[PDB]
């Protein structure tokens, strides 16, 4: 009736509450590992950035994006999509390498023409050098990485363990090395294959850091989202409780009408 | 039953079906008697009528009479006053969950709602008592773990937890044992299994001793010999 | 289940498929069906007789009627006098079926009548002994032993639940008396099962021991798959990536539900229900995409009608599936992987 | 200094002398060094912080002296002693792999890594 | 082969005495796949 | 389907199914955002939101009250109008476009109006 | 507390500890307990009797018995009757403890009487002056003034909650009248924590006013720790702050 | 309440939520209707006020589902509605 329709919907809400609780807790567990990775990685990355800065960082482009395969990230997938979308007005023909299914869906809508490479098995794992390296090896061959004047990577920088700002950076190519001239304030021999090697090595080193930052932000957002869900569900629980109680009183009052029938006897 | 209890001076084992019909019947003649029916239309003297029936059924020094009274719970709500009044009056409640029946477990008993006032180390002995506590926990863990299994998946779960779930599933289908009255159904005669044998076999499962035995090789079978045999049957 | 919402239609379907047995000779296969209509308007009845004449089943139908206008005593008296008419067949050793649509309005008639008769008490304003009235009525339908009789009156009571309020006194009373409950759910009706039977709450206590032997074999784990589908589906709509095995269940389950669905006023031959359940249970349809399940059903049956019509004849004629017949049937399905 | 870093751990990212195996031969850095980039090859490495010397087996990477005497070192994974028998097992695999042949690079690297570890 | 693939393969080789941590083993063992795309249309997904 | 035709019945069936799902996902919609709804569903839900808005028709007696000139839509027109919308042909236009309008042609025209 | 969830057991435990004082020669501190078995079958009360005999408690215990079989007028007057026995003790200046188990069944009996006497039903179909009835019973218990002699009649009513329905009319009235409530929780009972007390939903309104000074000192902390433990039960599937882990450990132990 | 509503032509439901949350007049326009008074007005107050009832029941709807991707049309309505 009323009573049952309240109760079944309330049960749905309850079950959801339990699931979001469960998810949030498991998310916290995952979050520590995700965050841990980004510190070590970020420390490693900065040392290379020290070179690139001092060298000067001076520049069809590539877009790489990072999400997990897994969903319930939060709005990571579509906020990242939005920060891509602005620069997909600035490059509507950009070739997108999608590291993760979730960003793939949003971008796939925006231009399926752009979708050229995608990588599975991302979301399941926590970012690893093996993956980054293999992706790097494939990037050169598949995407013809060298063609772009500079690559660009989009990821989610985990600003705080309650926040995420989607962030991007440009991966510096051999072209960058070529026309940066304060590379000469780090001079090495022509015999050294250091431009073509350093390009590849920091192609991956930058990418891994971006992935770690993204993964931590993703898991962080998921925790935040699942916490807020639990809260929203509580409010609805309370609203249906008040309705339930009033309905219970009204059924008792109708029973009191039956008592009044007994009074007629 | 009184003639048996008293005059034949013997123990009995009474069976009545269904006592919700007993409740319903009295309510109707309350109304026909014009006596203002109490809550949810149930007769005013419901408690006291039930009480006379229960009081009559007891162990005296003349005999012992063991009633099994079926009770039908309309729309499976036990806080309905007619079931609730009966809920007090009985000593060894059993709930048969529709869900568990549907899972194909016959017995369809809900093992988390099976309650008997007697179940202690003083009653069934310390080993039995302890084992049954472990079973309850194992099953309760399995039920709790259904939520983790639900989203993350069975595969995505802790190793300690996974062995507990797997063992609980083995216990779950251990319960399923054939009935003589499910020769009509399954075609498999009932299986009478001694208390000691059940305690021993269930202990083994919990320890993981019978983790070389398939989950389904506990399904709808009785005895340990059969459980082992059905592992072989499935194996071959 | 909820009033009028195919409430009439479920019953008419039973009458219609029983045309096949009825046309055939042997009086035990003949159901001299009695449709009892209480509280319904003359126009509704007129549509009913028109439908029955359209499907030309009036050739064995009896319509006992108590229209909305007709007196509250006459309405009260209507089930009990319908029962006697049925008993004449039953007594004769003949099989028959009595649809009591809807007993809920009979109870109201006895409510109004009893209150006008100054009958003092009443749960929901229905005086006690309505259960006595209804119970005696329902217990007057039976399968009679060869020694004493040979007829079987079958009864189908119909109770229209007021907003699904099953705790209502009249629905509660009936549930105890009856040997099955066939809950129908409105949401599932809209969801596209038309009629929609909520099998989760529907039961048939006697169950299989009156199900066709072949159909008993095939639908053995159909129940298990569906039951699992219900549980799995409930968690599954929280849109998490479940185990692939779990999504196998989900996929298999989705297809099964769609398979069950059938349109109103269309009966179906048992010989052509055995294949569909075999196919489904043997998971061939689990693969076949949800949208084109309807296409598969129609076409598969047409395909068997064309080619494996020998096979269909055997299932019909012998009503059991040999190892060979099960294999033949499997092969036929595989051959029609076209969809 | 030395700012030895791995993605999974950071080993030094002061460290007075670092001895590095490079495509530029062998490079030693002590305090300030002239401002260079050197690619680190798969390597046997010595790192000294004070006179104390630590002996490392390294999967190659990159080395880049910053002109502020900050030796930015990036490599994938390292101790030499921890690595130092399974490498012999690996040699069997590497020989087998060479029999068939990226596989060429794999087998070549496995032999190279073994030789380089074997060197110490 | 590419320098970072070359170095990667070396790191993987280097974890084989085997006396190496879980993070190392995870860092040098991935079963991840990669779905190539073109146009929309996907050249088949295959192990990375 | 033998009265108002199979095509009508099929069209109506899809409307009913879509709306019942949409009603079902009302819980989910509130607890978890639109984005967090599955992609297949997110299209369905968005379609259903449009359909919901589509059902309004300004009346010719309440033309005064709504302030929108009343639109009466032929039955022959109706089946066509929903059919297209169900195939999402015109779906790509505001929910406002579907709000308080008559025939399919009017929706299209009001998209042009909104676009201005 | 929850229905038949060893309600009688929790109560019976108190009586056994009263054996310690009873054995003692301090006659004011000889609490002569009264158990009021309402609608409890003669077999159940026989078990009670045997258990009491086993624990040698029958020699200060009084059991006023109105069993399930025993008629509803007797049941109606049964708690009132019991109180009179207590008054004699109280009047003699002694102390005693009367445990009314359970007033929920008293309500039903009064209902049976009231309806048969054509007195109207009231909230939750219990007669309207059930409030007045309960209030009359529950105010008889009391610790008298010094001039009127230092005596008392301690009381501990036992109330059966259908499913924990504290909303229910008979619980709400009673909850207000008594100074304190203890609310046992079924999950805890099942989880083997017997007593199954839900600490949050157990309060005493006079409480620590009567408490041993020593025991007061070493159990203020206990209240605060447990309070934190309830909140800090909220993890399962992590690694927690050292403070949180300490709390969790303290709470679990 | 329903008995009165059905007799009366028009209702002017007021919401506590709006009252508490400032907004006096606190007159919910979801549940305020006038079904006879809309033709009792001077033409000036018919002309100026045209379809504003729809607009603020578009604002009501808009902020219902506002609680990410909001098109300029919806944003415009929201901006106008709030103001």
């Amino acid at each position: 009736a009323t009573l049952k329709e309240v109760e079944m919907r309330l049960k749905s809400i309850k079950n959801i509450e339990k699931i979001t609780k469960t998810m949030k807790i498991v998310a916290s567990t995952r979050l520590s590992k995700a965050e841990k990775a980004k510190i070590s990685a970020k420390k490693m990355d900065e040392a290379e950035q020290l070179f690139y800065k001092n060298a000067e960082t001076k520049n069809k482009e590539l877009i790489v994006a990072i999400t997990s395969d897994k969903g319930l990230c939060g709005s990571i997938h579509s906020q990242l999509a939005k920060a891509v979308r602005r620069h997909l007005n600035d490059q509507p023909n950009a070739d997108i390498v999608t590291i993760g299914d979730k960003i793939k869906m949003q971008l796939l809508r925006t231009h399926p023409n752009n979708i050229k490479l995608s990588i599975n098995g991302i979301g399941k794992d926590a970012p690893t050098f093996q993956e980054s390296a293999l992706i790097a090896d494939k990037l050169l061959s598949v995407m013809k990485a060298g063609t772009y004047p500079k690559i660009s990577i989009f990821y989610n920088d985990p600003v705080s363990s309650l926040s995420f700002e989607p962030s991007e950076k440009p991966i510096f190519n051999a072209k960058t090395i070529e026309q940066s001239p304060s590379f000469g304030k780090f001079e090495i021999d022509t015999d050294a294959n250091v431009p073509r090697d350093l390009f590849e090595y920091t192609l991956a080193n930058q990418m891994l850091t971006a992935m770690a930052q993204g993964y931590a932000a993703e898991i962080s957002a998921r925790r935040n989202a699942m916490d807020n869900a639990s809260k929203n569900a509580g409010d609805m629980i309370n609203r249906y409780s008040i309705l339930y109680n009033r309905t219970r009183q009204a059924v008792i009052t109708n029973e009191l009408v039956d008592i009044i029938t007994g009074a007629s006897s | 039953a009184e003639y048996f209890r008293d005059e034949e001076g013997q123990d009995v084992l009474l069976f009545i079906d269904n006592i919700f019909r007993f409740t319903q019947a009295g309510s109707e003649v309350s109304a026909l008697l014009g006596r203002i029916p109490s809550a949810v239309g149930y007769q005013p003297t419901l408690a006291t009528d039930m009480g006379l029936l229960q009081e009559r059924i007891t162990t005296t020094k003349k005999g012992s009479v063991t009633s099994v009274q079926a009770v039908y719970v309309p729309a499976d709500d036990l806080t309905d006053p007619a079931p609730a009044t009966t809920f007090a009056h009985l000593d060894a409640t059993t709930v048969l969950s529709r869900g568990i029946s549907e899972l194909g477990i016959y017995p369809a008993v809900d093992p988390l709602d099976s309650k008997s006032r007697l179940l202690d180390a003083a009653v069934v002995g310390q080993e039995h008592y302890d084992v049954a506590s472990k079973v309850q926990e194992t099953l309760q863990t399995y039920k709790s773990l259904q939520d983790i299994i639900a989203i993350l998946g069975m595969d995505e779960l802790s190793e300690q937890d996974k062995l507990t779930v797997e063992r609980a599933r083995k216990i779950q289908r251990f319960l399923s044992q054939p009935f003589a009255v499910a020769e009509v159904f399954t075609g498999i005669p009932g299986k009478l299994v001694r208390l000691k044998d059940t305690v021993a076999s269930f202990k083994a499962v919990l320890e993981g001793k019978y983790d070389n035995i398939p989950e389904h090789a506990f399904y709808m079978v009785g005895g340990i010999e059969d459980v082992v045999a059905k592992a072989e049957k499935l194996a071959a | 289940g909820d009033r009028q919402t195919g409430k009439t239609a479920v019953a008419l379907d039973t009458i219609l498929n029983q045309k096949r047995w009825n046309n055939g000779s042997d009086e035990s296969k003949k159901l001299y069906c009695v449709y009892v209509a209480v509280g319904q308007k003359r126009s509704t009845v007129a549509q009913l007789v028109q439908t029955l004449e359209q499907h030309d089943a009036m050739k064995y139908s009896i319509i006992v009627a108590a229209t909305a206008s007709e007196a509250a005593p006459l309405q009260y008296l209507a089930p009990f006098t319908a029962a006697s008419i049925g008993e004449w067949f039953r007594d004769n050793g003949k099989h028959a079926l009595i649809v009591y649509d809807d007993l809920s309005k009979q109870a109201v008639a006895y409510r109004q009548l009893s209150l006008l008769l100054r009958r003092p008490p009443g749960r929901e304003a229905y005086p006690g002994d309505v259960f006595y009235l209804h119970s005696r009525l329902l217990e007057r339908a039976a399968k009679l032993s060869e020694k004493e009789g040979s007829g079987s009156l079958t009864a189908l009571p119909v109770i229209e639940t007021q907003g699904g309020d099953v705790s209502a006194y009249i629905p509660t009373n009936v549930i105890s008396i009856t040997d099955g409950q066939i809950f129908l759910e409105a949401e599932l009706f809209y969801k596209g099962i038309r009629p929609a039977i909520n099998v989760g709450l529907s039961v048939s206590r006697v169950g299989s021991a009156a199900q066709v032997k072949a159909l008993k074999q095939v639908a053995g784990s159909l129940k298990l798959f569906l039951a699992q589908y219900r549980e799995v589906a409930a968690f599954a709509q929280f849109g998490s990536d479940l185990d692939a095995s779990t999504k196998q269940t989900l996929v298999r389950g989705e297809r099964l539900t769609q398979l069950l669905k059938q349109n109103q006023y269309s009966p179906l031959a048992t010989e052509e229900q055995v294949p569909l359940i075999y196919a489904g249970v043997n998971g061939h349809l689990d693969g076949i995409e949800l949208s084109r399940i309807g296409e598969f059903e129609s076409s598969f049956l047409s395909y068997l009608k064309s080619n494996h019509n020998e096979l269909l004849t055997e299932i019909r004629e012998k009503g059991e599936l040999s190892k060979e017949l099960l294999a033949s049937l499997k092969s036929a399905t595989e051959s029609f992987v076209a969809t | 200094k030395l700012q030895f870093a791995l993605p999974h751990e950071t080993l030094y990212s002061e460290v007075t002398q670092v001895n590095l195996p490079a495509k530029s031969g062998r490079i030693g850095v002590l305090a300030n060094h002239v401002p260079t980039v050197e690619q680190l090859l798969p390597g046997v490495v010595e790192v000294m912080e004070g006179s104390n010397s630590k002996k490392f087996f390294i999967s190659g990477g990159f080395a880049t002296v910053q002109p502020d005497s900050q030796l930015c070192v990036t490599a994938i994974e390292a101790p030499l002693e921890s690595f130092s028998e399974n490498i012999k097992n690996l040699l069997a695999e590497a020989k087998k792999n060479v029999s068939s042949s990226r596989e060429a690079a794999e087998a070549a690297i496995q032999v190279e890594v073994l030789e380089n570890l074997q060197s110490v | 082969i590419s320098y970072a693939a070359y170095l990667n393969v070396a790191a993987q080789a280097i974890r084989s005495t085997e006396l190496q941590t879980a993070s190392v083993l995870n860092r040098s063992q991935t079963d991840a796949f990669y779905t190539q795309y073109k146009n929309a249309s996907e050249p088949t997904p295959i192990t990375k």
